[PDB]
RNA sequence: UUGGCGGAAAGGCCUUGGGUGCUUUUGCGUGGGAAUCAUUUGUAUACGACUUAGA
RNA sequence: GCAGUCAAGCGUUCAUAGCGACAUUGCUUUUUGAUUCUUCGAUGUCGGCUCUUCCUAUCAUACCGAAGCAGAAUUCGGUAAGGUUGGAUUGUUCACCCACUAAUAGGGAACGUGAGCUGGGUUUAGACCGUCGUGAGACAGGUUAGUUUUACCCUACUGAUGAUGUUACCGCAAUAGUAAUUGAACUUAGUACGAGAGGAACAGUUCAUUCGGAUAAUUGGUUUUUGCGGCGUCUGAUCAGGCAUUGCCGCGAAGCUACCAUCCGCUGGAUUAUGGCUGAACGCCUCUAAGUCAGAAUCCAUGCUAGAACGCGGUGAU
RNA sequence: GUGAACAGCCUCUAGUUGAUAGAAUAAUGUAGAUAAGGGAAGUCGGCAAAAUAGAUCCGUAACUUCGGGAUAAGGAUUGGC
C-alpha cells in the first residue's frame, strides 16, 4: 500500500490524497487537506489548536501543590 | 466576411439537439452490437443503478510515460447491479416497413414483476384494488412456442424482455424497469434455444460482461429544469455595467432570415437528454460479499465498496456491483444500461488490463483507513462512538 | 514532447514572473507562449514546462527592453500527477532559454519540476533541487 | 372437416377429399364470457408532466 | 477585385519552372462614381461586442500535378468549404506594429447584428483655437463636454403541455440534425538523400490544442444548514441571547457546477483532381470513347439524438 | 444613555408595523457577497467595485510667490487586563 505523512496535523495522509508544497526555501511540505493547507499560510501553528491536530499526546496536569514554597522552615 | 475578424466555433453542438425531456425514464439502446461470438448466454446488454462514485488504484500500463508502472489512481463510478429476471423472448422479424413482434415467449414467474409491469407500466399505485396480469392461459405454452416457432423462420437479431429489481436496496421504490434486450451470437437455431434456456432463470452481471471488457453506457442526464443560453449551451455572460438583459446573445438570427433559427442558442430545457458515452474500462465486477473482495497485503487490502455513512442521498451498496471507469451520465438512483461496444474500430487505447490493489472506502477525511482507526476513535469516544 | 501529465494554466499573457537563474535577471513579463491557440477576446495561457517568449523587466540592460524565450520552471498554480498528487510551488518563476535554445546563465536558483526536467534536459543539468 | 402458402405479426389467402343449396355506420333487441385525482414524495420540476410509497 | 485569350519579352540557353508588358474578351457586385426607381404622416449612424447561418475567387489541413523538386526549407498550380490567436497604437473600418501558429484567407447575409448591448467618432443646443467673414456667423478645420423610449397582438423558433383512436408499455424507423479537428514528440533514424552542411518518409507509440458530451471519487470554488473566536451597544451580572447587510466580522461541510478537476471520439462502399488497366474510332498510338482499378479532410454508410400523425404492431389486456 | 472619527444599538419620552395576502423559490432580471491563481490581458476610459483607512511615534522629495508642497512618500505602534 502507500500512505504519506502530514508535516502540519501528523496524521497520515490516506494514499491517493494529499497536495505537495514546494516551498522558496525549497522546504517541502505534505498536507492532507486543504483544511491543513490554508492555517499554514495563516502561520496558525499545529500545535497552537488546528483541529487540535498535532496535540493528542499525554502527560499532564498536577498533583500537587500547595506551598509552591520556600521558606517556612 | 462581413463579421467577425476573429471568427471562433460555435459554442454547443446541434446533435445533441433537441436539447429536451426524454421520452422515457429510462434509456433505450437503439443498435447493438454484431452477432460475432457465442450464443444468448451472451446477452447484449444489462442494467444498473448508480450508486456514486468512489476511486480505485491500479496496476497502470502506458509504457512510454516515465511516469509509467506503479499503482495509479482511476476515478470509477458504482453502479449496483442486481440479478435481472429475463422473463421472455419476444420476437421481433425484419421486412420492410419495419419489425413486428411476432410472440412473447412467458416465464411461469414474474409474480410483483408483473404488478410492477402494472404501476407506471400499466398506471395506479396500488390505487384502486387490482391492477391485473392475466395468468397463464392454462398452460399454452404451446401458443407461445408456435410463436416461437414462427421467429425461426426469420430474424430480428432475437430480443428479450428484460426487467430490473430495484428492491435490492438503495431504493425506496419497489418498481422494475421494464427493457427490451437484443440477444447476439451464433448461428440462428441455436441462438434462438440458447435464448430460450436462459427465459427459465434469472441471469448475472457475471454471464453478460467479463471484467475490463469495454462496455457502452447509457443513460439518461440530471435535470435542471428550464435554463438559459448560458449555462445551457454554455455561451458568456455579457459583462458591462449595465444591460437591459445581462446573460444575453446578442442576436438571435440576423435581418435576413426572419426567423429565429432552431441552429441558434436559445433558452429552454436543460438536463434529462439521453446521451450515450462509449468504451468503458469495466474494472470489477464483484459482490460485497461472497465473491471476493481484497487479498490483504499484496497484492492490496480488503476494503467494502462503500464510503461510511454511504454515498449521499443513495444510501449504502451491499450486493452485486459493477465499478465502471469515469463517468456515467445520470444522477443517483437513476437507470443505466450497459452494452457491449457496438464500435469496433480498433485502435490503440487501454490495451492490457490494471490488477486491483484499492477501492475506497473511506474512512477519511480527518481520519482513516479501515480497522484501526475505527478501533482508534472508539476508545477515544466511547459512549457514542461504537461499540459500548 | 509529451509532459506527461496535466496542469492548469497560471499565468496569462503579460504576468510578472520570478527568473529562477543568476543570468542577471530579477524578473521576466510574459509576452507570448510559442505553441498556444486560441478563442475570441481570449487570453493565451502558458503553465509549468511550456516555452514562453518574455522580455526582462529588471534583467540583463542587453536583455531588458529585449525579448528572449524562457521555460517556466515553477509556478504558484497547481499541477496534477499521474499518482494523483497535486504539487504546487511558492512562487512563479523561469529561466531564460532562446527558441533557438542559445544561452543566458550558469546555474539555478530554487527547485524545478521533474517535468520540465525531463523536457528539457538542458535545464535539468543545471539544477539542484528536482521535485 | 382437413391443410398449406405466405408474410413474422397481422393479416391476407389458397389447395386436395365429403354434408346443404343456387345454376361505413345508428339504435330497438337476442345469445355469450383502468386512469387521473386526494395523500407522501422524488430519480423532477416554472404550470402541467414524470417519479415514487400506501396493512 | 478576379479571371480568360494572345504572348512581345526575361528566365545563363530556354515563351509557358517562374515572371510576363501592349492589346483584348469576360465575370462578380463586396470599393468608388453615376442615376434618381423606393421610403421624407420617420429606413435609428459608424465602429465594436456577441449569436447564427453561408459563399468560393482556398491561407492551413487532405489528396494530387509541375518545378529552374538531390535532400530539405520551398515556389506555382489543380481538386476541395469538413480551423482561421491574443495584444500595443488609433473611435477607427482599414492599416501599422509584436510575439505566437499548422496557417493565424478573403466575401455575403438591409456596410447581418440598437423592440440585445455599447456610445468612443459622425451629427443638435455651450465653449476654445487656426482660418475667413465689416458683422451676424461659416470651414470634408481641429478640440473639451454633451440623452439611448415600449408591459409582444400575430408570426418565428426553446422548451413544456396536448385529443381523435379500444387500453398501457415496449419497441420499429419514414426521416430530421448530425464530431471529430489539429499539432508536438518518440520509434522509425542521425538512417534515406547528400561532397559536406543538413536532414526526410511509413507505421507503431505517448501526449497536448481545439471542439463536444458528461461527472461531481479527486480536488477547487461555494457554503447567508449549523458550531466556534473576537467588536460596539442592549436584557443586572456572568451564563444565555438580540441588533450592526440582505452573513457583523473571521473560520469550514453537503448539494451545485469548474480551476483543461475528471472520463470517452473509425472502417467500408461511391467519387474529384490524377495515375493506371483493357481499348477503338484512326490496322499504330491513346487512362475513356463502350468497359474497368485506384484515389481527398469529399459522399454515403458506420456513430448518436429525436422521432408514431409514415396517420403502427406486439405484448401485456380488461 | 454609550460613541463624538462616523457610524451603530439602545431607553422610564413617545411613536408604528405603510393598503394585499398565501404556496414555493426554475431560468431570466434587479439589488447584493464571495471566489481558485494570474493581475488591466478587459473597456473609449481601471469605468466600478475592491483597495487604503483611526491615532501616536519616527520620517518626509522635486518645485515654490518660502505662505505651501504635506496626512508627500515610507515604516512602526495600538487588546484583555
Amino acid at each position: 500500500m502507500k500512505v504519506e505523512i502530514d508535516s502540519f496535523s501528523g496524521a497520515k495522509i490516506y494514499p491517493g490524497r494529499g497536495t505537495l508544497f514546494v516551498r522558496g526555501d525549497s522546504k517541502i511540505f505534505r498536507f492532507q487537506n486543504s483544511k491543513s493547507a490554508s492555517l499554514f499560510k495563516q502561520r496558525k501553528n499545529p500545535r497552537r489548536i488546528a483541529w487540535t491536530v498535532l496535540f493528542r499526546k499525554h502527560h499532564k496536569k498536577g498533583i500537587t501543590e500547595e506551598v509552591a514554597k520556600k521558606r517556612s522552615r | 466576411m462581413s463579421h467577425r475578424k476573429y471568427e471562433a466555433p460555435r459554442h454547443g453542438h446541434l446533435g445533441f439537439l433537441p436539447r429536451k425531456r426524454a421520452a422515457s425514464i429510462r434509456a433505450r439502446v437503439k443498435a447493438f452490437p454484431k452477432d460475432d461470438r457465442s450464443k444468448p448466454v451472451a446477452l447484449t446488454s444489462f442494467l444498473g443503478y448508480k450508486a456514486g462514485m468512489t476511486t480505485i488504484v491500479r496496476d497502470l500500463d502506458r509504457p512510454g510515460s516515465k511516469f509509467h508502472k506503479r499503482e495509479v489512481v482511476e476515478a470509477v463510478t458504482v453502479v449496483d447491479t442486481p440479478p435481472v429476471v429475463v422473463v421472455g423472448v419476444v420476437g421481433y422479424v425484419e421486412t420492410p416497413r419495419g419489425l413486428r413482434s411476432l410472440t412473447t415467449v412467458w416465464a411461469e414467474h414474474l409474480s410483483d414483476e408483473v404488478k410492477r409491469r402494472f404501476y407506471k407500466n400499466w398506471y395506479k399505485s396500488k390505487k384502486k384494488a387490482f391492477t391485473k396480469y392475466s395468468a397463464k392461459y392454462a398452460q399454452d405454452g404451446a401458443g407461445i412456442e408456435r410463436e416461437l416457432a414462427r421467429i425461426k423462420k426469420y430474424a430480428s437479431v432475437v430480443r428479450v424482455l428484460v426487467h430490473t429489481q430495484i428492491r435490492k436496496t438503495p431504493l425506496a421504490q419497489k418498481k422494475a424497469h421494464l427493457a427490451e434486450i437484443q440477444l447476439n451470437g451464433g448461428s440462428i437455431s441455436e441462438k434462438v434455444d440458447w435464448a430460450r434456456e436462459h427465459f427459465e432463470k434469472t441471469v448475472a452481471v457475471d454471464s453478460v460482461f467479463e471484467q475490463n471488457e469495454m462496455i457502452d453506457a447509457i443513460a439518461v442526464t440530471k435535470g435542471h429544469g428550464f435554463e438559459g443560453v448560458t449555462h445551457r449551451w454554455g455561451t458568456k455572460k455579457l459583462p458591462r455595467k449595465t444591460h437591459r438583459g445581462l446573460r444575453k446573445v446578442a442576436c438571435i438570427g440576423a435581418w435576413h432570415p426572419a426567423h429565429v433559427m432552431w441552429s441558434v442558442a436559445r433558452a429552454g430545457q436543460r438536463g434529462y437528454h439521453s446521451r450515450t458515452s462509449i468504451n468503458h474500462k469495466i474494472y470489477r465486477v464483484g459482490k460485497g460479499d461472497d465473491e471476493a473482495n481484497g487479498a490483504t497485503s499484496f497484492d492490496r487490502t480488503k476494503k467494502t465498496i462503500t464510503p461510511m455513512g454511504g454515498f449521499v442521498h443513495y444510501g449504502e451498496i451491499k450486493n452485486d456491483f459493477i465499478m465502471v471507469k469515469g463517468c456515467i451520465p445520470g444522477n443517483r438512483k437513476r437507470i443505466v444500461t450497459l452494452r457491449k461496444s457496438l464500435y469496433t474500430n480498433t485502435s490503440r487505447k487501454a490495451l492490457e488490463e490494471v490488477s486491483l490493489k484499492w477501492i475506497d472506502t473511506a474512512s477519511k477525511f480527518g481520519k482513516g483507513r479501515f480497522q484501526t482507526p475505527a478501533e482508534k476513535h472508539a476508545f477515544m469516544g466511547t459512549l457514542k462512538k461504537d461499540l459500548g | 514532447q509529451g509532459t506527461k501529465f496535466r496542469i492548469s494554466l497560471g499565468l496569462p499573457v503579460g504576468a510578472i514572473m520570478n527568473c529562477a537563474d543568476n543570468s542577471g535577471a530579477r524578473n521576466l513579463y510574459i509576452i507570448a507562449v510559442k505553441g498556444s491557440g486560441s478563442r475570441l477576446n481570449r487570453l493565451p495561457a502558458a503553465s509549468l514546462g511550456d516555452m514562453v517568449m518574455a522580455t526582462v523587466k529588471k534583467g540583463k540592460p542587453e536583455l531588458r527592453k529585449k525579448v528572449m524565450p524562457a521555460i517556466v520552471v515553477r509556478q504558484a498554480k497547481s499541477w496534477r500527477r499521474r499518482d494523483g498528487v497535486f504539487l504546487y510551488f511558492e512562487d512563479n518563476a523561469g529561466v531564460i532559454a532562446n527558441p533557438k535554445g542559445e544561452m543566458k546563465g550558469s546555474a539555478i536558483t530554487g527547485p524545478v519540476g521533474k517535468e520540465c526536467a525531463d523536457l528539457w534536459p538542458r535545464v535539468a543539468s543545471n539544477s539542484g533541487v528536482v521535485v
